[PDB]
Parts: structure tokens; sequence; C-alpha cells
């Protein structure tokens, strides 16, 4: 039989993002003290 | 040694640090003070560090 409906459930959207950055940073040498 | 202030690399002496105090002061130096010590800042372990 010529299936006139079937179940194809929800319409959902999917979306994905991707974020990107470079950072320099600067850090001191600092002293190991009590 | 003792050590000249013009030249910091000659000595010019005996310090009278014994070999008990010398090793019990490096002992120190690894390893640190008792937490109650109120010396305790003055030499951070080397063993930690």
């Amino acid at each position: 039989a010529t299936a006139i409906l079937r179940p194809i459930g929800l319409h959902v959207e999917k979306f994905q993002q991707t974020y990107r950055k470079k950072w320099r940073f600067l850090t001191s040498a600092n002293a190991n003290v009590i | 040694y003792t050590y000249s202030d013009t030249e910091p690399m000659q000595p010019t002496g005996f310090a009278t640090l014994t070999s008990y105090e010398y090793r019990d002061g490096l002992k120190i130096a690894m390893y640190g003070y008792d937490n109650d010590s109120p010396d305790f800042a003055k030499k951070p372990p080397a063993d930690a560090t």
C-alpha cells in the first residue's frame, strides 16, 4: 500500500556554532615565597 | 668559608659553622620549618618548590 502519510515527527532545527580566539599572555616568573 | 667584600669569590677565612650545623641548615632548606615555627616563612621547602 502507498503510504500517504508516515511518522516524520517534529520539525527541529539544530545549529552548531564555533567560537575562536587567539590570546598572547605575559607571565611573571614569581619567586616561591611563603 | 668567609669571603672578602671586594672579591666575593675569594675566601678570606673560615666560618665557625660546623658540619652538624651545616647539614641541619641544608635539611631545613630542603624541607622547611614546622607550621608553628615563627621563622616558618624564611625557608620555603625545596622538596615542595
